[PDB]
DNA sequence: CTTCCTCGAAGGTTC
DNA sequence: GAACCTTCGAGGAAG
């Protein structure tokens, strides 16, 4: 498989792999599981692979859910019951998962037990069950949309973020070796550039330059030859996407720059308002090409140089 | 073969399918002989 | 040709079509299938079409679904075993399928094998099932209500756009060939300006003009016939109908530009909060004539210039 | 009969009425079935109407139904099942039908076919050409590719002053009551442009004209029966005009807010604002604004007010 | 009985009864049944009572329902088929029925007939039921909450006013004679110009006067009873509470008339804003002693010269 | 018991009392129910408390439920159905019911039928319920939000007031034998002054200043112990609490009286804006601390002697 | 365990501690329940744990739930039959209950009844529930958004503070004694110098010292090893989170020190208003590194001294 | 899935 | 320019 095993193979994320490597080792001194943990930032920078990591270090089988799977109590119970000694559990979009959930995790994560009523009417009961001593490992996107309570019970978090172009480059290299793709390091310098620092997208991003190469060329990854590719899949030199050029084009074009608010974007553009705010915006707000304002959104004066559009 | 019968049904059942319909479907199969995967397969090839 | 087998017939969407076509000649020059594509854009721009001539360039047989045909896990993996090796699935509207099946489709897309587990859980076991080589093409509208995992899978993306004059006036040229009518291209220039960029409106703009033309004239579509049938028709030049053209006015006469609201807005020119809003508003925005906030409605200075009022901020 | 039956005997809607004209010869001349046919406007300009005459025009036999009827897939399956070749299917108020029946219908309509489930069985079925015509109040309402489908669209206007001063007089005729020509000319104004309400007014009219007068219709029984229904010669009604009086001496003209002016004229806040205001802002007697509304100068010409801006 | 059965006893409403009156007698001439009526006004000025008078004259029983008892097309669809020719079918509180049953009225009211989806299954079919001569009556508070189609076919409006003193002085001495009191004329009066100008707030003070008279008194009611018993009531003799009162002579004393914002003044009278602008405020308003303005409420000079200070 | 049982019992409220006790023995003489009454005021006066006097003083049993109880029409059909003749129905916090379920009352409170729909469904008519007769009684904390039709079908009105000083002591006194603890005079009007008027406050404080006198002191509430133990509450000889003080304080120390804006002082505070004009203004201003002025609220001489601070 | 279980563990909160002693003892003289509790405060101070000391000082068993768990008034009567005389029920989050649900407890806590409708169709009948003695328990974080009539029930009231240097100091030592660990005096000031005056914070990050000092040291906590486990993490020589410094970096090198609206700083910098206003704001203000005015939030020197900016 | 209602904006007066 | 008051418009959450 094309995923890391071990900490030796994967790549970056110096800071939070430095820590767990301390924890996991002294876990194993004092012979005791490892407190929970939880793991956030944008998506695809290897969360998930992370989770399989620390199993294979820790000496544990994993087990895996989501928060959209989960819809009632009676799940996680079984869910949770059907739990070995020192089991790991990852839960994808932990932040997700109803209300009526997490009423059965904040037992589970700090005293390890479930308390579920029974009888009616004149007769009432509840059954106290007992938990093994287990790791949740809990996964999101956004931290500050997680259960205020439930944030309170993990007791590691591991911030990740995005992957300079060194570490990329490398990736890249790794990767082409599986397909025997020849590439340059001047060719793997160009697409670690333009995908924007996510690894699943330098992966897409190679799978498709390849078919171009063996056809419009002989196979071989040249330079030339990345940049021909990357402008016919419409990629920009600054990696911006083809809905994100439409976005920008159209707020000077049509705007004069601003503000323009949501809604009048989203019917512009055929998109739905929740995936341009959720999706497109928060990349384009972290480089600076797009600003907040009490009026709707405003095109710096970056992306008026960007795309070629003398300024005011 | 009675294992290999129960199996298919348990896992067309499995599938969601109703015990009753899962029988009766897999009771249409007449080769007992073949592997639950046979079975299973061409229960829901005739049940398409 | 109206309906096309190969993409040199396939009239528009070049930019799609060129990608496409490497990708499916990469794919020749190796014992593997295309790989897992979706397709996005609004509605009524032929992405059920287009399945068909990819199938076509492939070589191989197209299975036909939608998303609310499937119910349960049953339903999908009944119809993976018709698909052959190489066979192309199609399912429309992915994203209204269950979650309950979305576990089970992209399980199967990246290991081409389905695990089955039976058991009261404390003693289980499980039964593989082999599955051939094929290629899934999905369709959808909305894409931000699609899972991260199932995003993942597909590893191409196809964009369809509104189809310019030069093209959707081909449209028209071809369409005009079925009937038996004769039309000058001066005129099919001035119905395609007015079709907003959707065939279909194309079309019934022309089934229009067919018969005023067959009635109050020769039978011959010229460009002198043209400007009458649209004139009968209030169709304007930039596709704005009656109603488009009342509500412009009302805005800059009695309001001076706005801000104003929805419900002032109805009442002047007689209608429903929910027409104006859903029938009328939407294709004024895309041209640029409005723009909505927290205060109301706001028209902008291009449709001064329309209109032909003169502008002041 | 009150209902036209053919275009000869409808009056008015120049615009839908010249163009429907045109698309049932052609029709015709081909020996084809007309396009589907969407009718949409305000209350009472005629839209059902107009269905049963383009049913006649085309020589058919017309089915009728309504949306409101229409509870499941299988009642349409059902009636779509009785189409013959060349038929008619008229659905009114269409808007009520289920998100779960015009998935069904907008299909049928483009390929003529159905192939749905309905214990359950597969039902399969070919239909003859057939043309759908629908009507509503609330187009706006349908589904987006449902409007795609129809093929004519009409959208309905309100009438001018000649033309129902000729409906007032063609009814007249069939109560068999005598009225002069200028007496319905004073109908005519104060029918806010809409047949039906023209209508009303004559039967109110014809039964005081037989109670306190000697059963005929002239300029002078017709001044006492609208005095005591009390509609001015613009339409206002009683309340239409203690609204605008209110706005004139209490408040200058305004601006003044609708609580404010509802309290004061003794009125429920929703009655003021979708049962008077609507023909006021119309007729141009009253302009909404950011912080109120303000009597026009209109208002003060007619109410007899010297204006002052 | 409390509620007149006829013309001759029910007192007021010139403008309504009037019309109703030539209304009836030109269609008995015709010898058809009478246009579909809408009774519509403020609460209590006899639009109950009016229904069945227009039955006693019209001389047909009366069906009766109410809005809140219809919630599904059975309903209507069971009520209807039961009418028999000329009878006439009274829907109290009209407006609050289900907009789904509403649009089964449409073809009823305009052509006297319903399609009815009959049978089950494959036996479904659509049949036109057809519907005898019928008058529906309406009555309703809220008449703009009914859908403008529905309004349109109604073919008589009655919209009910108020009384007048002399109107609501026989009214109280025809009630006074229900009972077994004996009640002098400069009594009635007394009573009639407290009473708001509606016929239930008059028969109210009636009932409470009697008890009084009868426990605290001789059981006979004259001006000395009179004045005790609205003294124990605390009525102004323009009708204004003691919270009306109060609210009076705080803009008057702490003001000087005004401008003041209703916040301000509820908090001063312990009073929650909510049931000052709903029960209060709008007598006042209607009768003239406040006004509103844009900056606040004002006292009027009717007011001071009613508390008896000096409009300086 | 801690609620009085009748009219003998039940001090204060003269107002009220003096009305009621006239309206039951009018009702009585002439074997007739009582008038549907309406009790409405401010939280904790004693409207509940009375619901159960005026049940004894008739001498029938009471039938009880819950606004919020009644979900659909179906539950008070089935209610109203048990009703026997002469019976009492309490409705408490009688706003809460929707109003879909509100209309039905209209036709039971006059005529005392209900229309109902009966049947399978296929075979369905509409019938008349006959109610005997019965005392609806209704309390409410706002009945502003009321509908006017309803609030109109009520004969008998009693808002309720504050109680006084002279009236307040009683209530302490009482609520000490029913403990069997000793109390001094001198100390009971010490706790009426700080109770704000309200018996509900009062029995509070009392309870508190039982349990301090009975485990540090010898079982007596002499003025001594009163003082420690209202110290140690930290309520104020005027009742005022620490964020009132603080109010005043800070408006006096920062502002000199002001005037002052309410945003300006709510951030000097770390007070939430709108809490601040509803939870503590209100008290305040009743009492004559603060004064509301159209450029500001401003602190009266009142607030500066009670804080200590010199005048000026 | 970690979490103490009686009054003489239980460190700090002396104000309140010195409070529910006189009580508790007082009602056990009597044989009677204790009075219902209110517990307001920063989350992490140790309120939940309070409620756990109470009912092992009564000797009762403890129930626990929230807010948020509860969906509808047949949720909370299933929860209530399920009390045995003198149980105590803790809800947490009181303040989030819904409306529907919050309405029950008006009669429960003061009389110990409920009215409930109960069975369908022609069975539905009404029941009027007797609950046995208990005491309820309250926590939230906004003791001025609860209701008033709710508020106003409540018997007792607990304000909780932030624990000073002292207290924590001593947190340390006792939680470094449950654990097999050595501590040195200077090592534990520092330590909890750190926590922001909350016992988790300092918990949590002693559990991360340990195992650093177990890995990387010789199995002791000394100031050098503190400070370089604290400096590995996040964690600021006097406290900040990376949220803070966030915060803090966005103002200033965004907004210029304000002022700024702190619903545009929340969506600039991606986080909940809620968390900032009750977790992040307090304490930022607290400390004099966020000053407030009406327009908005402002950075004060100490931000820019501490960050390293300029304060032009 | 729809009606009610509550949150935010800004126009205008006054000191 | 700071503070009060009224009015309008677009969300959103509780039927
Ligand atoms: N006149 C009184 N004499 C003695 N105790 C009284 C008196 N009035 C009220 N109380 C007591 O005050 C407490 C609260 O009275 P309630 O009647 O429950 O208040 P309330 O009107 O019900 O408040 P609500 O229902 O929340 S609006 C009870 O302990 C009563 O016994
Ligand atoms: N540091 C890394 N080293 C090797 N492969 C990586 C790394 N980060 C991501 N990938 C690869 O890119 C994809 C990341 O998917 P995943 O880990 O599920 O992303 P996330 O969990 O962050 O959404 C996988 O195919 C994974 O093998
Ligand atoms: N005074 C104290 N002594 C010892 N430990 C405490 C103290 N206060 C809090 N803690 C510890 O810190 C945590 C407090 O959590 P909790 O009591 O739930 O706070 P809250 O109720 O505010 O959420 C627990 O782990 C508890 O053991
Ligand atoms: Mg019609
Ligand atoms: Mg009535
Ligand atoms: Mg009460």
């Amino acid at each position: 498989t094309l995923r890391p095993q071990y900490f030796k193979e994967y790549i970056g994320q110096d800071k939070v792999k430095d820590q767990l490597k301390i924890f996991i080792e002294a876990a194993k001194l004092r012979d005791e599981a490892l407190d929970h943990t939880l793991l956030f930032g944008p998506p695809g920078l290897g969360k998930t692979t992370m989770a399989f990591v620390i199993a294979n270090e820790m000496g544990v089988n994993l087990k895996q859910t989501s928060g959209p799977a989960i819809e009632k109590a009676g799940d996680l119970v079984a869910i949770l019951n059907d739990l070995e000694p020192g089991d790991i559990l990852f839960i994808d979009e932990i932040h997700r998962m109803p209300m009526a959930v997490e009423e059965v995790l904040y037992s589970a994560m700090e005293d390890y037990y479930i308390d579920i009523m029974i009888g009616a009417g004149e007769t009432s009961r509840s059954v106290h069950l007992d938990l093994p001593p287990f790791t949740l490992v809990g996964a999101t996107t956004r931290a500050g949309m997680l259960s205020n309570p439930l944030r309170a019970r993990f007791g590691i978090n591991g911030h990740m973020e995005y992957y300079e172009l060194p570490d990329l480059t490398e990736i890249v290299e790794r990767t082409s070796e599986i397909f025997e793709m020849t590439i340059t390091p001047e060719a793997a310098l160009e697409l670690a550039r333009r995908s924007r620092g996510t690894p699943r997208i330098a992966n897409r991003l190679l799978k498709r330059v390849r078919d171009y190469a063996q056809i419009m060329g002989d196979g071989v990854i040249d330079d030339k030859i990345a940049d021909q590719a990357l402008t016919m899949l419409d990629v920009d030199h600054e990696g911006l996407d083809y809905v994100d050029q439409k976005i920008l084009r159209t707020m000077i074009e049509m705007y004069g720059g601003g503000p323009v608010g949501l809604g009048t974007l989203s019917v512009n553009i055929a998109e739905e308002r929740e995936t341009v705010e959720d999706m497109y915006e928060p990349y384009l707000i972290q480089k600076g090409f797009i600003m907040r304002t009490r009026t709707g959104r405003v095109a710096t004066a970056k992306a008026y140089e960007h795309m070629g559009y003398d300024y005011t | 073969s009675e294992d290999a019968e129960q199996e298919a049904v348990a896992a067309l059942v499995a599938l969601g399918y109703k015990p009753q319909e899962a029988s009766r479907m897999v009771s249409k199969i007449a080769r007992p002989d073949a592997s639950s995967e046979t079975l299973i397969r061409d229960a829901l090839r005739a049940a398409l």
